[PDB]
């Protein structure tokens, strides 16, 4: 049981430099009269689920919202049970 | 256990506290030791009783060998080989017995250190001081003999030690 | 591992994909047998960058002595198949 | 820490050496000099066999804390009050040590002021 | 690896090798892809300025200060592919490579298993036995007098012939036998 | 002993909902534990016993005479 | 005891990352894995927090006491300074690992083979995760005391570990 | 200009930094050609004896035999007593012995003197 | 079923041999098994003797 | 032998040697398992100076820290029963000089 | 004692009256049976000795050596069965006769109540070994090796005969019991110094002492496998046994006489261990390792303390077994490759895994991994030397580290890496070789369970 499923490649026309820092790289290169010949080869790294990033503080605060809500519920229950 | 003498291997009375549960929560240690008893100690006891009755069905004895005393090296002639042989054998047996005495004292010291716990530095002065005496004596008798030790060399060492002690006592008295 | 057993078709498809992503060479003009210097008018530096792009695509690196005489996509695919022992 | 800088960049004789403290008699300040007290005796403190470095003036609260910790075993947070008492008593011991250090420092201050005053009077 | 080496490297090959090394080490320095693309394009622009220079002396003087500049800023810990001669898995699977002649010593009880494989192996043995006798004479007649001048071998030129010295190149164990 | 997931070739890989919910649950549990411990035991970080000021002590308790008696 | 838990889990996460990327170990060739493989991400984040002595975490109950005991002992000034700088550098390379392994854009070869959906790996990692979350509290509250505590401390000296981290 | 790299015995000069490779002459090219010629002759001989199906033994390597023979058995017949050899042999074969003898003799004399004076405190020293 | 036979041949049998080996052969000799003495606190009582340790000196309790 | 070409097709890939080639007198000294002479990015002398300099500085700083220690503004710890005389060594038949602690 | 000697003598007519194809089986079976009889001797007393008669006695120093000597012969026959396949029946019978005569001489040497009988048998062992080395040897340097081996030993041992006859003329007896009971101190005199030298040098040269060890590499490399086995296992221990027996009359002269030899051995263990690091031959490396171990045994005997003697006995037994196993492994490789060079055959673990396991166990035992008896002797001798002087620990630690280094170097060079491509005649290991290695290695791990059996009379 192995992965023999005939995976098919996407279309090469899908990858566009637009909307990526590669566009800024080309803009800087054109100011000196240059162009990147491999710019569209690396456009897949900013296209799909890779288009959105997370900050370091956001990475550390991965589950702060649910944990905080649970902590509020638990401390409320503790206050309502102790004051009896 | 009667298998060993309690006087040779002294032990304190081993006073132990009593269980004083302060809460209503059932501790797991008692339940685990009860199930351990039921599943381990009972079959082991039954097997031991069976083996012991099988042993009692066939009983026979063995004895400690007693050795007579023989003249020592100090009363043997210069070239008399038979008395020298007997004295050497006796001295070797005495050397083994002295080694085992030191072993007994060391075992006492180790047991005291483990048993007394955190207060061993104060509660094991007696064993340490006994071991100090026994080690000093053993060291005086057999140290520096070398690989080829014999009763003659031990006698020579004792002779020079007594000569030194006599000279020191004479010099101190005549000071 | 759990690595699918890549085939000759996959190697050729990936090589042609990376080549078509190379803006210097027109997609229509290139063919499996299309030569680099003469059929597409590329420089030798373009050839070495193509080799580097192949290297980054397939995750293994080709020695310089072998790379400097890889001039067609077909022989690039043949070299990769020989290196990775591809059956079909 | 500030005392480190005061000693190593300022005057060494101005402040004490912690190895040799205290350098003055206990009664040099005031003659009352009430003595410190022990609650735990020798025998029970030996039986509890805490540690030699734990065998200090705070031993009674430590013994009570161990009494709880042995008694209420499954509830490993039942006696928190005894831990609080032991910590408070160690805090009191520490603040007493700080008071000793401060007292010795100011005694050294006034001593040095004394011989410098005598030197000024003698030179005058 | 597969290709036979030459007696020397020309200037053009050395320039290509420096270009590849510099690009690899610049990629190692510039982790991110957009920054690497920018600096690699700038590197290519700086690199091809002296493309059209003609005389040999100035060309040889160049590439030399270039190699010194490369050595000064060579990123003492460059990225290496795992299977490369410096990678973390360079010779990981070399302990699983067993030679083909080891099968000749298998017990008949072991050779009872896999009968078709051993029949095919015997056919390969017969083919090699004939092809070697052809290849010895073919190489004897084709080699220049006084010994070979390079370690490059000729292909087969007849119909039933096989390439000379083929047995130990065709019968490699595998890249990952186990 | 897992499930079948095919490669994607330059697209975001397939994710199971189980791994996402497990990771989020464990992160939330960790943050809740930190908050609960900080609420119930705050002295473990900020301390419970104030640090006295030695210069604030009067000379009476420190056994100091006005530089003339001794 | 604490380092056992959290360092073993850190190596587990590193090995999972290495296997998921075709036996690739260099961090220059691993990019955005925070979303591509989240269980390893959260386990490694918790381990990094534990390693840096985050309050009320397995690493707290040991490392915080280490720093406090070194700060109030008659020892070398140089050794204390080196220990504080080492703590700062510990936080620093933990940040380096997280940043270069989970935050940026992907830098691995195009053929994606990323997969965590294996019960063995998940269970083995999560057991040590629960350990690295709760074992410090449990063990610290269950063992008898064995040293004199540092009850009273200067406020800036109490926060020094957190400040440097 | 950039700081220069200085080679040493255990950190050799890089190939790309050799001024010799840049000084190209026809004699150098001919030398390289004949070097690769002899290398190719050796490789041809090895592969011819290696791919032979008839051979079922170890290919004897004269270079290895020469290496082992020179390392083991060719030393003494080529030995000649010279001031260098005499001095190095005397030093490396006599100096350590007398150095260690002096060290151990001094240590044991000190220990014996302390034992005779009685100030060594050998309590519990039973096994020797 | 696999766990039940495993818990017998790999846990129960070894602990039976070791308990028999310890209870009847190792402890037959003195000092072979030495146990740390149990801690005694004030207010405890002893099973063997029955005497009760007197309480402490009623320290002044505050805060 | 470590710095030989890893891409040439040696007859002995592990030792990187060719059949019939002259063998260096100290071959077993350089077998990729032992001392190697591969050029380093940094020069040998600079490396030695940097390594030695760091070690010398660390040692001298440690000695200075020994000369200039760090501590807290507190007095010595006090122990009740004659500085715990009986429980530290013992000797109960000497009646040592009593030490009594100062309450402030 | 004759219950061992007579069957060993009857081994000769049995061998010479055997069928042309049944010599090996009968010799092996009866040698193993003789070994079983030898096991009874191990029971020993804490008292004087097992004085069988006026001619022979047994002791807990002689008993392990006798057991090892009796056990070694079946292993030597098993090892020699292979390379003597194309030999005529008469010459194979002559080889077996040489081995049997060597065993008989060693057995009578180890009991030897009287010192001249000990000398006579200690020299009688020289002839069969010389014939084995110079007759059934592969190379052309076997003649020079035999000449070295003969003349070093004879030059060392000729003054010993004069010393012994002088000692008997003065004292009146050379029986070891009377010598021990009537021992008298040696005055610090030039004549006594030279008598000490004449008594000591004969056993020193056969240890071999550093600087007098030149014969050993030649003899071990050029000997057939059985000769190498016996030389490394038993013949080296003759000097140690003789020194242990004869140092009883050399006191108190030994206290200062020992320094030149102590320094030589302490520096020579380092020298030979370092030599082992740069060696292109397996047999030479094993021989130099033997030299290092025997130098450390020399140190132990010269220190002359009970722990020294126990450690020396244990190390002698352990080294004999380990060196025999290592030589057998080297011979198994050689009979396949016919080269005897470390760097030729590489990566043999891939082709021969069980033999690689044997290599690993032998290297670990030579490395003195606890709780093997090798480390028991090593540690006892190290502790005794430390009590002698605290500065010896540096040299002992250096020796330990270098020993581990070259042991693992020898293991890695031959077993790990990539196999040599052009070598294709490496057949699967036979049951005979595997049984040989098993019978070498299992007694070591069984003896580590009862170390008191090999700790000598001072236990
Ligand atoms: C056992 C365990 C371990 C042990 C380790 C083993 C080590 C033991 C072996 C040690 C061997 C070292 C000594 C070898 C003998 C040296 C002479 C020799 O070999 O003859 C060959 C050789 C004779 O050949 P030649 O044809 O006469 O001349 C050839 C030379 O090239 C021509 O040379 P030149 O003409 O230039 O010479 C001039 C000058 C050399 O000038 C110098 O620079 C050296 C002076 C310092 O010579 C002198 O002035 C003599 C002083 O002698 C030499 O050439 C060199 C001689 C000078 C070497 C000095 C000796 C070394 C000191 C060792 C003494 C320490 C202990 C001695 C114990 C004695 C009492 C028991
Ligand atoms: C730790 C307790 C163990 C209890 C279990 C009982 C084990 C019985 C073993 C008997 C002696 C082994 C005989 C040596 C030749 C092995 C025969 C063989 O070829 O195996 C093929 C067989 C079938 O495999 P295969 O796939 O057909 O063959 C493919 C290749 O062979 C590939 O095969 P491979 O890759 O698997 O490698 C073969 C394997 C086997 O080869 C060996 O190297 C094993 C020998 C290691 C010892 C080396 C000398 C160092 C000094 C130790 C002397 C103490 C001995 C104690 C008394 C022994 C009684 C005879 O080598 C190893 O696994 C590495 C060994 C490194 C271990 C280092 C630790 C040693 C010191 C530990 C302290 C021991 C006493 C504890 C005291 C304190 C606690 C009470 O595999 C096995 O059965 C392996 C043997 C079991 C491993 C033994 C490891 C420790 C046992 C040492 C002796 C017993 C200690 C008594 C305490 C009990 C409590
Ligand atoms: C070559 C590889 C190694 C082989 C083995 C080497 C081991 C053999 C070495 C022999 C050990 C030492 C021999 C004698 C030791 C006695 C101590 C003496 O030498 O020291 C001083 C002796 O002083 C001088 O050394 C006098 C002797 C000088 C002549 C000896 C030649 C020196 C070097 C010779 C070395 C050659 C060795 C190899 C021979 C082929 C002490 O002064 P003194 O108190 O008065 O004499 C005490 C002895 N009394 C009481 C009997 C009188
Ligand atoms: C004392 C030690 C004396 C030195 C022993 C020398 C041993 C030489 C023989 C070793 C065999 C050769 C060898 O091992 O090769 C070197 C080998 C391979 O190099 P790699 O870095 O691994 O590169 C591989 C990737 N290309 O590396 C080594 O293992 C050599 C290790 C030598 C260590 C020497 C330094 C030890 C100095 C210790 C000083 C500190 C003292 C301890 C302080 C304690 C304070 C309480
Ligand atoms: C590997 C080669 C080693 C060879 C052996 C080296 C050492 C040889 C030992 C010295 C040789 C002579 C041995 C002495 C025989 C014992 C007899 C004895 O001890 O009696 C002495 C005899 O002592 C001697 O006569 C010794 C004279 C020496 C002459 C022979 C010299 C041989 C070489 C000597 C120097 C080398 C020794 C050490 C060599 C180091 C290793 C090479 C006293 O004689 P009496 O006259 O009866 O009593 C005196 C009161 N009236
Ligand atoms: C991070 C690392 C640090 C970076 C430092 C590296 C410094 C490098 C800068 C040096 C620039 C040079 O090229 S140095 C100039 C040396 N001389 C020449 O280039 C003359 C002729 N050029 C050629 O022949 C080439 O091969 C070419 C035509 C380009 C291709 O040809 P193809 O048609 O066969 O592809």
């Amino acid at each position: 049981e192995h992965g023999h499923s005939k995976m098919e490649l996407p279309d090469y026309k899908q990858w566009k430099i637009e909307g990526t820092p590669l566009e800024t790289v080309q803009e800087k290169l054109a100011a000196r009269g240059l162009r990147d010949p491999w710019g569209r080869n690396e456009a897949w790294r900013y296209s799909g689920g890779f288009a959105n990033n997370v900050s370091f503080v956001g990475a550390l605060l991965k589950g702060f919202k649910w944990g905080f809500a649970a902590f509020v519920v638990a401390v409320g229950a503790e206050y309502y049970l102790e004051s009896q | 256990p009667d298998s060993w003498d309690k006087d040779v291997y002294p032990e304190p009375p081993r006073r132990t506290p009593a269980p004083a549960p302060q809460t209503s929560l059932p501790n797991p240690v008692t339940y685990l030791t009860k199930i351990f008893d039921l599943l381990v100690d009972r079959p082991v006891t039954l097997a031991r009783e069976f083996i012991e009755q099988q042993h009692a069905k066939n009983r026979y004895y063995y004895y400690h060998r007693e050795f007579r005393r023989v003249p020592d090296i100090t009363e043997c002639e210069e070239k008399d080989i038979l008395c020298m042989f007997e004295a050497e054998m006796q001295w070797r047996r005495d050397y083994k017995v002295d080694q085992e005495i030191v072993n007994i004292i060391q075992e006492r010291l180790k047991a005291c250190q483990q048993r007394e716990g955190e207060s061993y530095r104060q509660n094991c002065a007696k064993e340490l001081e006994q071991f100090t005496q026994v080690s000093k004596a053993f060291q005086d008798r057999y140290s520096d003999l070398g690989a080829h030790y014999s009763a003659r060399k031990c006698l020579a060492k004792q002779k020079q030690r007594m000569l030194a002690e006599r000279k020191a006592a004479k010099e101190a008295a005549a000071a | 591992s759990d690595a699918p057993p890549l085939t000759l078709e996959a190697i050729k498809d990936r090589v042609l994909y990376v080549l078509k992503l190379y803006d210097k060479i027109d997609p229509e003009k290139l063919s499996v047998n299309s030569h680099f210097m003469k059929d597409l008018g590329l420089d030798s530096l373009d050839q070495v960058e193509i080799i580097m792009a192949m290297e980054d695509e397939f995750g293994f690196e080709i020695p310089d002595i072998d790379a400097e005489k890889l001039m067609c996509p077909q022989e690039i695919v043949d070299y990769i198949a020989d290196k990775k022992d591809v059956y079909e | 820490g500030a005392h480190l800088a005061r000693r190593y960049l300022g005057d060494a004789s101005k402040e004490p050496d912690p190895l040799r403290m205290p350098t003055f008699p206990p009664d040099y300040g005031f003659p009352e000099r009430k003595e410190r007290e022990m609650v735990a005796t020798q025998q029970e403190m030996n039986d509890a066999q805490l540690m030699l470095q734990q065998r200090d003036y705070c031993a009674h609260y430590l013994i009570q804390l161990l009494k709880c910790k042995r008694d209420s075993f499954p509830n490993f947070l039942a006696c928190k009050h005894e831990q609080h008492d032991w910590d408070y008593c160690e805090h009191l011991d520490y603040v007493k040590r700080m008071k000793e250090f401060e007292r010795e420092r100011r005694l050294l201050q006034r001593k040095k002021r004394r011989e410098q005053r005598e030197a000024e009077m003698a030179r005058g | 690896a597969f290709s036979a080496p030459a007696a020397y490297l020309t200037h053009q090959q050395k320039v290509l090798r420096l270009y590849k090394r510099a690009l690899r080490h610049l990629e190692s320095w510039c982790v991110h892809r957009d920054k690497y693309r920018y600096f690699a394009c700038l590197m290519r622009a700086r690199f091809d300025e002296h493309k059209n220079e003609k005389d040999m002396v100035k060309a040889t003087q160049l590439l030399r200060q270039a190699e010194e500049e490369f050595w000064y800023g060579q990123h003492p810990q460059p990225y290496i592919f795992p299977e490369s001669p410096g990678g973390t898995s360079y010779e990981r699977y070399e302990c699983y490579k067993v030679p083909e002649w080891c099968l000749d010593d298998w017990h008949p009880s072991e050779k009872a298993m896999y009968p078709d494989y051993f029949a095919k192996r015997e056919q390969w043995k017969r083919l090699r036995r004939e092809s070697w006798e052809r290849e010895v004479k073919q190489l004897q007649e084709e080699t220049p007098p006084g010994g070979p001048r390079t370690e490059a071998l000729p292909p087969a030129r007849k119909e039933g012939d096989l390439p000379p010295l083929w047995w130990h190149i065709v019968t490699r164990p595998r890249e990952r036998p186990m | 002993g897992g499930v079948h997931i095919e490669p994607r070739y330059r697209q975001f890989p397939q994710l199971t909902r189980s791994q996402l919910i497990q990771a989020e649950f464990f992160s939330a549990t960790m943050w809740f534990w930190i908050l609960w411990r900080f609420w119930h035991d705050s002295d473990a970080v900020l301390g419970h016993f104030p640090y006295p000021d030695p210069s604030q002590w009067t000379d009476e308790e420190l056994g100091i005479l006005p530089d003339d008696e001794d | 005891c604490m380092h056992a838990f959290f360092k073993a889990m850190l190596f587990m996460c590193s090995g999972s990352i290495i296997h998921s990327l075709n036996d690739e170990q260099d961090i220059r060739k691993m990019g955005g894995l925070y979303k591509a493989m989240p269980f390893t991400t959260t386990a490694l984040i918790i381990g990094s927090l534990a390693l840096t002595g985050m309050p009320y975490l397995t690493g707290f109950y040991s490392k915080d006491l280490i720093i406090e005991a070194v700060n109030m002992s008659y020892t070398n000034a140089w050794a204390l300074l080196m220990t504080l700088i080492a703590t700062s550098l510990t936080a620093a390379y933990s940040t380096r690992i997280i940043f270069f392994a989970f935050l940026g854009k992907p830098r691995f070869p195009p053929l994606v083979l990323i997969n965590e959906n294996n019960p063995l790996l998940i269970n083995s990692i999560k057991r040590l995760l629960i350990g690295s979350i709760f074992a410090g509290f449990i063990i610290s509250n269950n063992i008898p005391p064995m040293t004199v505590p540092n009850t009273t401390m200067p406020l800036y000296m109490k926060m020094t570990a957190l400040i440097v981290t | 200009s950039f700081p220069k790299y200085k080679p040493s015995r255990l950190a050799t000069l890089p190939a790309t930094l050799d001024p010799a490779e840049y000084d190209i002459s026809p004699e150098t090219r001919k030398a390289q050609a004949e070097r690769l010629a002899i290398r190719s002759r050796l490789k041809r001989e090895y592969l011819l004896q290696y791919n032979d199906p008839n051979r079922l033994g170890v290919i004897e390597d004269p270079a290895l035999i020469r290496w082992t023979y020179a390392r083991s058995a060719n030393i003494y017949p080529n030995f000649r007593p010279t001031p260098k050899t005499s001095l190095l042999g005397a030093l490396f074969g006599i100096g350590p012995l007398f150095f260690w003898y002096y060290v151990f003799k001094t240590d044991r004399d000190k220990k014996e003197k302390l034992i005779q004076e009685g100030k060594l405190d050998q309590t519990f020293n039973i096994s020797y | 079923y696999r766990h039940s036979i495993f818990a017998v041949t790999h846990v129960l049998i070894p602990v039976w041999i070791i308990h028999y080996y310890l209870k009847y052969h190792v402890t037959a000799k003195p000092y072979t098994v030495v146990e740390r003495k149990p801690r005694i606190f004030p207010g405890d009582t002893i099973l063997e003797t029955g005497e009760v340790i007197p309480l402490m000196k009623e320290f002044p309790d505050q805060h | 032998q470590q710095e030989r070409d890893p891409w040439y097709d040696w007859d002995h890939p592990d030792l990187r040697l060719n059949w019939g080639e002259p063998i260096h007198w100290d071959l077993d000294m350089y077998i990729r398992n032992r001392v190697d002479t591969s050029p380093t990015p940094v020069s040998w002398n600079t490396m030695c100076k940097h390594l030695f300099g760091f070690v010398a500085f660390m040692l001298f700083m440690f000695w200075v820290g020994e000369i200039y220690p760090s501590y807290q503004p507190v007095g010595p710890k006090q122990y009740p029963y004659n500085d715990l005389y009986l429980e530290r060594g013992g000797d109960p038949t000497k009646e040592p000089e009593p030490v009594v602690h100062y309450e402030i | 004692m004759l219950k061992i000697i007579i069957p060993t003598t009857m081994l000769l007519p049995m061998t010479w009256m055997s069928k042309h194809n049944m010599i090996w089986i009968n010799a092996t079976v009866h040698s193993l049976l003789i070994s079983l009889i030898s096991l009874s001797l191990l029971n020993q007393l804490g008292e004087n000795s097992l004085n069988f008669s006026l001619t022979f006695f047994s002791d807990s120093l002689s008993a392990p050596l006798l057991v090892l000597t009796t056990w070694l012969l079946p292993l030597m026959l098993m090892a020699s069965q292979s390379h003597l396949s194309k030999e005529t029946t008469t010459r194979k019978k002559l080889y077996i006769t040489m081995l049997i005569l060597l065993q008989l001489f060693l057995i009578m040497t180890f009991t030897a109540t009287e010192l001249i009988l000990f000398y006579i048998l200690f020299e009688a062992t020289l002839v069969p070994t010389l014939i084995i080395i110079t007759r059934w040897g592969n190379q052309t340097e076997r003649l020079n090796a035999g000449l070295y081996f003969l003349f070093y030993t004879l030059a060392g041992s000729l003054p010993l005969l004069v010393a012994l006859v002088y000692i008997q003329n003065t004292t009146g007896s050379l029986n070891f019991l009377i010598i021990h009971y009537w021992s008298h101190p040696l005055s610090n005199s030039w004549s006594n110094i030279f008598m000490w030298l004449a008594c000591i040098m004969a056993f020193m040269v056969k240890m071999p002492l550093y600087g007098l060890h030149l014969w050993l590499p030649k003899a071990h490399v050029e000997a057939p496998i059985a000769g190498s086995m016996v030389l490394a296992a038993v013949l080296l221990k003759l000097g140690g046994y003789g020194m242990m027996r004869i140092t009883t009359i050399l006191n108190p002269l030994t206290n200062y006489m020992a320094y030149p030899f102590l320094m030589l051995s302490m520096w020579g263990m380092i020298m030979t261990s370092s030599i082992c690091l740069r060696q292109t031959d397996l047999k030479s490396l094993i021989a130099y390792s033997s030299v290092s171990h025997m130098a450390l045994v020399i140190v132990a005997i010269m220190i002359q303390t009970p722990w020294s003697f126990m450690g020396a006995t244990a190390l002698m037994i352990a080294h004999g077994l380990t060196s025999s196993m290592l030589f057998c492994l080297a011979n198994t490789n050689y009979e396949r490759v016919h080269s005897r060079t470390m760097i030729l055959a590489r990566g043999l673990q891939t082709l021969l895994p069980l033999m690689a396991t044997w290599w690993l166990v032998a290297s670990l035992t030579n490395l003195a991994l606890p709780p093997s008896i090798n480390l028991i002797g090593e540690l006892f001798i190290i502790t005794a030397s430390f009590s002698w002087s605290n500065i010896t620990i540096i040299l002992m630690g250096m020796n330990m580290m270098i020993t581990a280094l070259y042991s693992l170097y020898m293991l890695i060079t031959t077993q790990r890496g990539k196999y040599t491509h052009h070598i294709n005649n490496i057949k699967p290991s036979f049951t005979r070789e595997n049984a040989l290695m098993a019978l070498h290695i299992l007694p070591l791990l069984l003896l580590t369970l009862n170390p008191k059996m090999i700790l000598g009379p001072l236990y």
